[PDB]
């Protein structure tokens, strides 16, 4: 396998004669393919947040759990999403979506979620006020494609309805392995937080899990099918 | 006319060399195996070289290693098999160091052959 090329088939999987194991690698024998010295190791980290969004009920589509890419509400006219609290802001762009952390002094006041299509009207470090405009939906506004949603919380006192969500998603990360390094956990292995993904000669060069998630192996130096 | 030297030359010619990666991996697997034997020595209360050779008995061939050391070295059913059974009584954390050990043992052979 040429340096800087990934594998089409994941480690420890059945393969057939003629099947491509890579753009340049075609298997001549049916068997079980195995990675040899992966040049790159990716990881997926789990991110939990409990986040609130207020949207008019004449818009909102009734759903218990929205999923990646799943269409969120409607919003006839470009409804401005106005802050229910006062604080500083933390503008966190998650893929196509956004997150606003209303913070006072040390601890945050509240945390609000912006679906794709609801654009931030503020900038991180700026101050908001009670009822002050935070974001603006253009209508549409579906939940992003890398993120999921669980535990619907619906509170409606009127035309507008406040929705608290338990929002969890997967943030990607990449580690470039060296010859010093030796990969430990297998492909698609569910890993804990702080665990050592890939060892090495001196621990300074090692790979320590930054959070709880799953590990992936890529760019094998070679692929041995037996 | 059946040269003894070309035999060995083409015999070592079958196993390719080793770059930095393969070499480091080998050595590391070896030391890992040996230290594994060091812990396994505290496991059943045995020696280093004892369990170390017991591993060989199960790897580089079974009956053949204990069969012809010469007329007397060590008994196969007595001082060997009991070592196999005695180390079979151990849980996960322990029993895995065995596989680590034998793995390192193979790595040693691969290392010697690669640099031949």
């Amino acid at each position: 396998l040429p340096a800087g090329v990934d594998a089409l088939v994941k480690d420890g999987e059945e393969v057939v004669k003629g099947q491509e194991l890579a753009p340049g690698v075609v298997s001549r024998m049916d068997g079980v393919a195995l990675y040899r010295f992966p040049r790159r190791v990716r990881v997926d980290y789990l991110r939990k947040e409990r986040a609130a969004l207020r949207i008019p009920l004449s818009a909102w589509v009734e759903k218990e759990a929205y999923r990646p890419g799943e269409v969120l509400a409607e919003l006839s006219e470009p409804y401005l999403f106005r802050a229910e609290e006062s604080g500083v802001v933390e503008l966190k762009d998650l893929a196509e979506g956004h997150l606003i952390y209303l913070r006072q002094e040390e601890e945050v006041v509240a945390r609000y979620f912006l679906p794709a299509g609801m654009t931030p009207l503020v900038v991180e470090g700026e101050i908001v006020e009670v009822g002050q405009p935070l974001a603006e939906g253009k209508g549409l506004l579906r939940l992003p494609r890398h993120m999921t949603a669980k535990e619907v919380e619906a509170e409606e006192e009127g035309d507008s309805v406040h929705l608290t969500l338990f929002l969890e998603w997967t943030e990607p990360k990449d580690y470039k392995v060296a010859p010093h390094m030796n990969v430990i956990v297998p492909e698609g292995a569910k890993v804990q937080a702080g665990e050592k993904i890939v060892a090495a000669i001196d621990p300074e060069e090692e790979v320590i899990a930054e959070a709880e998630g799953v590990v992936h192996l890529h760019e094998p130096a070679s692929i041995l099918v037996v | 006319t059946s040269d003894p030297v070309r035999q060995y030359l083409h015999e070592i010619g079958q196993v390719p060399l080793l770059t930095l990666e393969e070499e480091i991996d080998l050595a590391r697997k070896v030391e890992e195996g040996m230290e594994a034997i060091k812990k396994l020595s505290e496991a059943t209360g045995l020696d280093q070289e004892l369990i170390r050779e017991v591993v060989r008995a199960k790897i580089l061939g079974t009956a053949r290693i204990q069969k012809i050391p010469g007329l007397k070295e060590k008994p196969d059913p007595k001082t060997v098999e009991e070592v196999d059974g005695k180390l079979k009584s151990l849980p996960k954390e322990l029993k895995r160091y065995l596989h680590i050990a034998r793995e390192g043992e193979a790595a040693r052979q691969h290392l010697i052959e690669a640099n031949l």
